[PDB]
């Protein structure tokens, strides 16, 4: 396939929703409801351009019950994102703002589905970059979709042709490697195992990572530096001994130590049996 | 003194021609800038045709946190001092929380400094001097502490005042931006990036990085180079890591007089012990002699800016 750019006059872009790391999302119309978010980098560079062109039909060729559907871009006003609208709050918004109670059961199956599809996306080879119950929605309160991954070449704006990961986003999900941004490439299939770890800590605690830190240049020094770790001691007492064990192997500090997705997906379902 | 009362008493004459405040009694007029926590606009308020300057901050929270951070902010209306930013009134709609303040058609020294390049230390000065009491005003009269003390805070208007903004008095309020995205830069003091606030010693510190980045024109960590200083993109990480392990910035030797070097040296003391505090500051040797000069700081602020 090639051209997946999407014209004008096609789209009805609607209401703000709003803002993010890398974007502002509106709800527009093209054959349904669609989800448009401005991207930050309006005036790209052709180098840039291209390599976006490329990611976005790695993107395109991506379809998992648990993944967001990428419908392609456009570039007529500005440079934009489409992807499938979605219906319901984020995992965050259940979790941290609307407070809604699950049960165990539930949370853990939300965890099983999360490890699924971030399993796929890896199977494809693909970082997510950006993993965080911001970018996980309960399709109908049931299904699981993650959203806003890959698309590195959006993110860190380039100099010509180079793409220094400017480090952006939330931090309280940035792997320490990741917090450093000394080695290369810090975003790995790891970097995303950690991100899934402190999602893990949203679900068995019901908290965000560091309820006692309320600094946030603190926070990225200290997590970097190795010295400040999600305090396990805040997971629920319903939570099962083995989450909380895979929980910890999530997010060990040495990123060589943490598990990839196929162990993680099956300690989840091995655990979701003996319930 | 009398033309400060005058003014003081004149704000409050004014606050309370403001009743309950609403969305709709809002229009808006201009941008007035934004950044990493929210948005701020110049707005009229219709039932009393003053003009206030609006930030809207929209924060994902639970309502009971929410709740908590307006009540929480409702202290400002105790805040009243020259060196503090008038304080309208906070409420919530439409999902933002809405803080209404006197509008200072100077802008934020960021903004001035932007204009200007750099700032003489004639006027870098009196800036100290307001950021000093203003300090003071909120160590003693309050016992809160700034923890943001940076240009973008520091507000001016064309009638020569220097004013304080965006202070930390609501604890939710900290705790609900303490989840966002990483800036670009830091003027936290190390003990903070490594501990927590050591009383109003880590605020002058801030204040001196401030001075040192508005005296040069240029964020100070890290220092210049050697010809990038005679000409008068760092990871935030590593800039966290240079202000925790490295030697603090200074200022030229040869560009600035020895007073004004020794008060940012002074500030700038990585341990917050021996940093200097408010008490020692007000009655160093930079701050008497710049408190004894007669500078036009009104006159040159229109100039920079461009305004009559
Ligand atoms: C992790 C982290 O950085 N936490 C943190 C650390 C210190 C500061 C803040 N904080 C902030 O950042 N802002 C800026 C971003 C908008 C505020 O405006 C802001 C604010 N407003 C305000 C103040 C004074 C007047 I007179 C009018 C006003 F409207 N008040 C009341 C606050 O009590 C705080 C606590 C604010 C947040
Ligand atoms: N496909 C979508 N469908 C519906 N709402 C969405 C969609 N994508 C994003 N949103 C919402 O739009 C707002 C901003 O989203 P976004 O720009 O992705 O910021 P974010 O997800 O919170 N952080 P990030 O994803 O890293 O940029 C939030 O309220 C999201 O829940
Ligand atoms: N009362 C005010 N009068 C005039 N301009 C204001 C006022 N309050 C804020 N501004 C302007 O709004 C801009 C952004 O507001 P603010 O949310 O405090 O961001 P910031 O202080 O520049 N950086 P940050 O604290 O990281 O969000 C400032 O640079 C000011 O120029
Ligand atoms: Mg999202
Ligand atoms: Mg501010």
């Amino acid at each position: 396939s090639d051209d997946w750019e999407i014209p004008d006059g096609q789209i009805t872009v609607g209401q703000r929703i709003g803002s993010g790391s890398f974007g502002t999302v509106y709800k527009g119309k093209w054959h349904g409801d669609v989800a448009v978010k401005m991207l930050n980098v309006t005036a790209p560079t052709p180098q840039q351009l291209q390599a976006f062109k490329n990611e976005v039909g790695v993107l395109r060729k991506t379809r998992h019950v648990n993944i967001l559907l990428f419908m392609g871009y456009s570039t007529k006003p500005q440079l934009a994102i489409v992807t499938q609208w979605c219906e319901g709050s984020s995992l965050y918004h259940h979790l941290h703002i609307i407070e809604t109670k699950f049960e165990m059961i539930k949370l853990i199956d939300i965890a099983r589905q999360t490890a699924q599809g971030m399993d796929y996306l890896h199977a494809k080879s693909i970082i997510h970059r950006d993993l965080k119950s911001n970018n996980i929605f309960l399709h109908e309160d049931l299904t699981v979709k993650i959203g806003d991954f890959g698309l590195a070449t959006v993110k860190s704006r380039w100099s010509g042709s180079h793409q220094f990961e400017q480090l952006s986003g939330s931090i309280l999900w940035m792997a320490p490697e990741v917090i450093r941004m000394q080695d290369k490439n810090p975003y790995s299939f790891q970097s995303d195992v950690y991100a899934f770890g402190i999602v893990l800590y949203e679900l068995m605690t019901g908290q965000l990572p560091y309820s006692n830190i309320n600094n946030r240049d603190q926070i990225i020094f200290m997590v970097g530096r190795g010295y400040l770790s999600p305090d396990l001691s805040k997971v629920r007492s319903n939570c099962p001994k083995a989450m909380k064990r895979l929980m910890a192997e999530c997010l060990k500090k040495k990123r060589d130590e943490r598990p990839l997705f196929p162990q993680i997906l099956a300690s989840i379902e091995l655990l979701a049996r003996s319930l | 003194d009398e033309q400060q009362r005058k003014r003081l008493e004149a704000f409050l004459t004014q606050k309370q021609k403001v009743g309950e405040l609403k969305d709709d009694d809002f229009e808006k007029i201009s941008e007035l800038g934004a950044g990493n926590g929210g948005v701020v606009f110049k707005v009229s308020h219709k039932p009393s045709g003053l003009v206030m300057a609006r930030k809207l901050i929209h924060l994902e929270i639970k309502p009971a946190i929410r709740n908590q951070i307006i009540r929480e902010l409702q202290v400002l209306h105790e805040c009243n001092s020259p060196y503090i930013v008038g304080f309208y009134g906070a409420f919530y709609s439409d999902g933002e929380i809405s803080i209404c303040m006197e509008h200072m058609d100077g802008g934020s020294l960021d903004q001035v400094l932007k204009k200007a390049g750099r700032i003489p230390e004639q006027i870098l000065g009196k800036v100290s001097i307001a950021v000093i009491k203003g300090l003071t005003y909120l160590r003693e009269k309050h016992k809160i502490m700034h923890r943001d003390v940076k240009p973008s805070n520091i507000l001016v208007n064309s009638r020569g005042e220097i004013k304080l903004c965006d202070f930390g008095v609501s604890g939710q309020l900290i705790d609900a931006m303490a989840n966002a995205f990483v800036g670009t830069r830091s003027y936290m003091s190390p003990e903070r990036l490594q501990g927590t606030h050591y009383s109003v010693q880590s605020d002058i510190w801030s204040m001196g990085l401030s001075l040192v980045e508005m005296a040069v024109g240029r964020y100070p960590i890290p220092p210049p180079d050697a010809k990038e200083l005679e000409l008068m993109p760092m990871a935030i990480f590593e800039l966290l890591d240079y202000i925790v392990n490295e030697p603090p910035p200074k200022l030229p030797s040869g560009v600035f007089s020895l007073e004004f070097q020794d008060f940012v040296n002074k500030c700038l003391i990585k341990n917050p012990a021996e940093r200097a505090d408010l008490k020692q500051l007000m009655v160093h040797a930079f701050i008497k002699r710049s408190d004894a000069e007669e500078v036009d700081f009104a006159g040159w602020l229109c100039s920079t800016i461009g305004l009559n």
